[PDB]
C-alpha cells in the first residue's frame, strides 16, 4: 500500500512557500522549504483541515 | 511563459506561413492571430474575464483554434467538451467547471446546457485581448483515472509551454501535425500547440477516425508527424506496419504499446522516428518518453523511457527511499509541467501532489502506477498500482 493512502497512518499537513499544501506521512523527515500545520493526526483528519484551509490552488 | 507568447513569436517571424490547413480553408499565422483576436474582443465584450473558465463545444476545425486561442487572448481557461458526449456529462464539466459561458457552433448549438450563455463561433466587437498569463488556469481537462470519478485537472499556462515549447519535440516549420485527437484530451497539446510555436502546421482531419488508409493520404498531402493512441498504433502497426511510411515521426502513448508493435514498423519503416510517451493528464501530456531513432531496433521490452527536458522521475519504495534499479516502485513525477491540482478537490490535490523531498519547496505527483529503472537511467512500466489483481 502506497503510504499516501495508508488509512491507518499517521499524517502531518505541510504548506510551501506557495501556499500549497501536501499531505505527508509522519515517519519520513519533512523536505526542505516545506513547514508542518497540522498533526500528526489521522488521514481523513488531515483532509479535512486541507479542505477546510486551502480555498484557492493558485500558487501565491 | 505561455503558448500565446511563443506563438507570437512565429506570427512575428513567418506571419505568411500556413498555420492551420481545415480541408480548402488555410490560415496562416498572421490570419489566425488575427481572428482569435477578434473572437478575444467578442468574448470580453460578453463579459469574459481574466480567470473565467469558457466551456468550448465544437467539432475539430480551424474555428476550434481560433476559438481556444481567442480564449486564452481574453485571460480565461477553456474547458474543453466532446459534442458527443451524453448531456448529463456536459452539464457536470461546465457546472464543475464554473463556466458560464460555452463557445459552440450551429451544429452543435442544442448541446448548451439551459442556464449557459450559448457564443455561436460562425455568428462586431473589434480585436482586442486581455493577454494570456503563466499562473493563470489555460484550460481545465477531465480526468477519471481508473475511479471512474472525473475530476477537472486545473492547468496553468507556464506548464502548457514548458510541454509545447521543449526543444525535445523537434517539430519544425517545415513539419505538418496531423490534428485528430479529440481537444478535451491533451494529445491535443501535441497535435495543436507544439507545430504552432515551432512554426510548423496543423492539419485538421476530416471527419471520423484516422484509419491505415487516411493515414497514408495524410502523409501524402504532407503531413509529416502524427500521434496514435496505444490502440490505433498497435492495430496499424501489426496490421499494415507501411502505412507510416514517410513520416519524419510517429508518436504513440496512453495504454501500454509492445515492443512487438514498434519492432514491425521500424522493419517496415527504416527511417521513420518512432517515439513513446508516458504520462497522466495531470503533468501535461507526458513526463518521460523514449524514441527510437531511425535504423534502431527496439529491445524486449519498450520502456516509458526518460524524462523529457526539464522534469524529473523518482520511483521510492514505501518508505519513500528511492529504490536501486531493477526494483519496482512507486513512481513520482516532478520538475515541469505540473498542474495547479484538481478544481474544488483540494484534499484530493493534497493526497496527490505531494511534497518532493529532493527538490526544496517543490511538489511532485504520484501517478499511482509501478515502474522500475534500468541500469542506466531509462524506466520500464509496470502496471497501475491498483491492477496488480492482473498480473500473473
Ligand atoms: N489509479 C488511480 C487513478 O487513476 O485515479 C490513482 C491512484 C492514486 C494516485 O496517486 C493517482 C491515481
Ligand atoms: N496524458 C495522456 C494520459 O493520461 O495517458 C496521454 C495521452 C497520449 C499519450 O501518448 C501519452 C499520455
Amino acid at each position: 500500500t502506497n503510504p499516501f493512502d495508508n488509512e491507518d497512518g499517521s499524517f502531518l499537513v505541510l504548506v510551501n512557500g506557495e501556499g500549497q499544501h501536501s499531505l505527508w506521512p509522519a515517519f519520513a523527515e519533512v523536505p526542505d522549504g516545506w513547514t508542518g500545520v497540522h498533526g500528526p493526526a489521522s488521514r481523513q483528519d488531515c483532509l479535512g483541515y486541507v479542505e477546510q484551509n486551502w480555498t484557492d490552488l493558485r500558487p501565491k | 511563459s505561455t503558448v500565446p507568447e511563443l506563438l507570437a513569436r512565429q506570427v512575428t517571424r513567418a506571419p505568411d506561413a500556413v498555420a492551420v490547413v481545415d480541408r480548402d480553408r488555410v490560415l496562416t499565422y498572421r490570419e489566425l492571430d488575427e481572428l482569435a483576436g477578434r473572437l478575444s474582443g467578442r468574448l470580453i465584450g460578453r463579459g469574459v474575464r481574466r480567470g473565467d473558465r469558457v466551456a468550448v463545444l465544437l467539432d475539430r476545425s480551424a474555428d476550434l483554434v481560433v476559438t481556444l486561442l481567442a480564449i486564452w487572448k481574453a485571460g480565461a481557461a477553456y474547458v474543453p467538451v466532446d459534442a458527443g458526449y451524453p448531456a448529463p456529462r456536459v452539464a457536470f464539466m461546465v457546472a464543475d467547471s464554473g463556466a458560464s459561458r460555452m463557445v459552440c457552433s450551429a451544429a452543435t448549438r442544442d448541446g448548451v446546457p439551459e442556464g449557459i450563455e450559448a457564443i455561436v463561433v460562425t455568428d462586431a466587437f473589434e480585436a482586442s485581448a486581455a493577454g494570456a498569463r503563466p499562473g493563470d488556469l489555460a484550460y481545465v481537462m477531465y480526468t477519471s483515472g481508473s475511479t471512474g470519478i472525473p475530476k477537472g485537472v486545473a492547468v496553468p499556462h507556464r506548464s502548457v509551454a514548458e510541454l509545447a515549447g521543449n526543444p525535445g519535440w523537434a517539430v519544425e516549420p517545415g513539419d505538418a501535425v496531423l490534428m485528430h485527437a479529440p481537444y478535451a484530451f491533451d494529445a491535443s497539446l501535441f497535435e495543436i500547440w507544439v507545430p504552432l510555436v515551432s512554426g510548423g502546421r496543423v492539419v485538421i482531419a476530416e471527419p471520423g477516425p484516422v484509419d491505415a488508409r487516411r493515414l497514408r493520404e495524410a502523409i501524402s498531402s504532407g503531413v509529416t508527424r502524427a500521434h496514435l493512441t496505444a490502440g490505433s498504433f498497435r492495430a496499424v502497426a501489426e496490421e499494415s506496419p507501411e502505412s507510416f511510411a514517410g513520416l519524419r515521426e510517429v508518436l504513440t502513448g496512453g495504454d501500454v504499446v509492445p515492443a512487438h508493435a514498434v519492432a514491425r514498423v521500424r522493419s517496415a519503416c527504416p527511417r521513420v522516428r518512432i517515439r513513446h510517451l508516458y504520462g497522466p493528464t495531470e503533468t501535461t501530456l507526458c513526463a518521460t518518453w523514449h524514441l527510437l531513432e531511425p535504423g534502431d531496433e527496439i529491445g524486449p521490452v519498450l520502456p516509458i523511457g526518460r524524462p523529457l527536458p526539464g522534469r524529473r522521475a523518482q520511483v521510492l519504495d514505501a518508505s519513500l527511499r528511492a529504490v536501486a534499479p531493477g526494483v519496482i516502485g512507486d513512481l513520482y513525477l516532478s520538475g515541469a509541467g505540473l498542474a495547479d491540482g484538481y478544481l474544488r478537490r483540494a484534499g484530493l490535490t493534497a493526497e496527490r501532489f505531494v511534497a518532493d523531498p529532493s527538490a526544496p519547496g517543490a511538489r511532485m505527483y504520484r501517478t499511482g502506477d509501478l515502474a522500475q529503472w534500468t541500469a542506466d537511467g531509462a524506466l520500464l512500466f509496470a502496471g497501475r498500482a491498483d491492477d496488480q489483481g492482473s498480473h500473473h
